[PDB]
RNA sequence: GAUUAAUAGGGACAGUCGGGGGCGUCAGUAUUCAAUUGUCAGAGGUGAAAUUCUUGGAUUUAUUGAAGACUAACAACUGCGAAAGCAUUCGCCAAGGAUGUUUUCAUUAAUCAGGAACGUAAACUAUUAGGGAUCGGACGGCGUUUAUUUUUGACCCGUUCGGCACCUUACGAUA
RNA sequence: GCUCGUAGUUGAACCUGGGCCUAGCCCGCCGGUCCGCCUCACCGCGUGCACUGGCUGGGCUGGG
């Protein structure tokens, strides 16, 4: 306070910041991939996904929609990126 | 600020920096243009094909992967709404609105947000008129609304 | 809503001067913004901004001027409108500064008397 | 041949949120009226009285029935609606807010001359800079209780947007 | 009383090809000295980490 480096905020205190408030704006969401253990099939999910996403067939799920993070299914792995 | 009702709202989805690679979400341009192709022919709004590209496809904007945007694309093959989507819905829920008061009228309220959602429709009218978009001269009534519906 | 994005930033350093901070972070950038304290750093008042993207400008000021301002209508000057001009918005004619558009760019009044060039006056700091 | 994608817009989707609105429906007592009994001398008001009802039985006691009204306690330094205002349950009908998104056209916007929709009272009076509460999302988690174990919810904590209000400070003001 | 709304008013940011000269170096070419080659000789060629000068030959960088 009365002086700071406006330029060079900490990594903490810019990760706590609400979204349209970091220093350039950018999201926070990340994409996942998801398999199910009876199928070799890589379906790639948004984290904060609407859609009820299934798998290249077989009327499963993936996950489930809410107000924020898309629920991801039982069991079933995922990599983030 | 949120135009009509008092309420500020920071409600806003962000769009992240670098407008070019990311390069593991793979799959070609040409490929996303033709799916986005393919859903404007099923008769989907540019809007829910954006939404269809986040649900399934590896996608972050069209506008990062292809030079330009889904609506700019769909007029580019002539594939576009008749009018913009938008205004559409707008529309839309105008008829409805007047559909409700038709069925029951005392309703006060509901009168009101047909007021609002009317003077915002002539709010988006006059500025597609102006950027050439729509033909000079358009009524948005019952007389017209309702031969528009879809 | 101020269109002026420049009185929007002009604002926000008086406020800092006011209240003693030591930087600022000027939400909506422009070019003009950038020439304006391009002047003021100049003639020492600010000492160092940058412009980060998303843009926004960090300034670290020093702690040394009083007031910022724009004039709204932005009336166009002579020179020989220029000295008067000077003499009404200054509290002296040794303390501050008017910012003019000029056509050789934005620059200071004294530097608009060396290059001998006239034009609208946009803002003054002092 | 088509920029930043705006820390201004409008729309779409998802989980939601609300004593917001309309229509129906369901209850709850209480009051009045009437009936059936047990009545058996006053009852009602008032500071005192009086008008009135009262052996064909008033007021009272119990049980039913009808009508109209309203929704106690929960009920708040809260919630929703632009305002007046809005509190029984359930169903239907559209609408709205905020959040999240891996959603779109890219100035569409801001302000109000003219005009348009909703409608017995008064009486003491660019930030402040954060903190403690509060509710609506979204995310995260050492854990207690659901949980016969996963969901999921309740409680505690942190981050983040958004909003009614408190106190301090004014950053000042000024009539 | 509140909201919508027209004339009117304020209206975001983003937006200086060719040739000539010049200095430094490199790569290459060319003339001469020295040495070597070959030619009977005349002569020519190689010849600047042996020497020296030229090239409006080619390349990179700086300045006008
Ligand atoms: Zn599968």
């Amino acid at each position: 306070v009365l002086a700071v480096d406006l330029l060079n905020p900490s990594p903490a205190s810019e990760a706590r910041k609400h979204k349209l408030k970091t220093l350039v704006p950018a999201p926070r969401s990340f994409f996942m991939d998801v398999k199910c253990p009876g199928c070799f099939t890589i379906t790639t999910v948004f984290s904060h996904a609407q859609t009820v996403v299934i798998c290249q067939g077989c009327t499963n799920v993936l996950c489930q929609p809410t107000g924020g993070k898309a629920r991801l299914t039982e069991g079933c792995s995922f990599r983030r990126k | 600020g949120r135009l009509h009702s008092k309420g500020k709202g920071i409600s806003a989805s962000a769009i992240p920096y670098s407008r070019n690679p990311p390069a593991w979400l793979k799959t070609t341009p040409e490929q996303v243009v033709e799916q986005i192709c393919k859903l404007a022919r099923k008769g989907a709004t540019p809007s829910q094909i954006g939404v269809i590209l986040r649900d399934s496809h590896g996608i972050a904007q069209v506008k990062v992967v292809t030079g330009n945007k889904i609506l700019r694309i769909l007029k580019s093959n002539g594939l576009a709404p008749d009018i913009p989507e938008d205004l559409y819905f707008l529309i839309k829920k105008a008829v409805a609105v007047r559909k409700h008061l038709e069925r029951n009228r005392k309703d006060k309220d509901s009168k009101f947000r047909l007021i609002l959602i009317e003077s915002r429709i002539h709010r988006l009218a006059r500025y597609y008129k102006t950027v050439g978009v729509l033909p000079p001269t358009w009524k948005y009534e019952s007389s017209t609304a309702s031969t528009l519906v879809a | 809503v101020r269109t002026s994005v420049l009185h929007d930033a002009l604002n926000s350093i008086n406020n800092a001067e006011k209240m003693g901070k030591r930087q600022v972070m000027i939400r909506p950038s422009s070019k003009v913004i950038v020439k304006f304290l391009q002047v003021m750093q100049r003639h020492g008042y600010i000492g160092e901004f940058e412009e980060v993207d998303n843009g926004k400008i960090v300034v670290q000021l020093n702690g040394r001027l009083n007031k910022c301002g724009v004039i709204s209508p932005r009336y166009n000057v002579r020179l020989a409108e220029l000295e008067k001009w000077v003499t009404k918005l200054l509290p002296a004619r040794q303390f501050g500064y008017v910012i003019l558009t000029t056509s050789a760019g934005i620059m200071d009044h004294e530097e608009a008397r060396r290059k001998h060039v006239a034009g609208k006056i946009i803002g003054f700091f002092y």
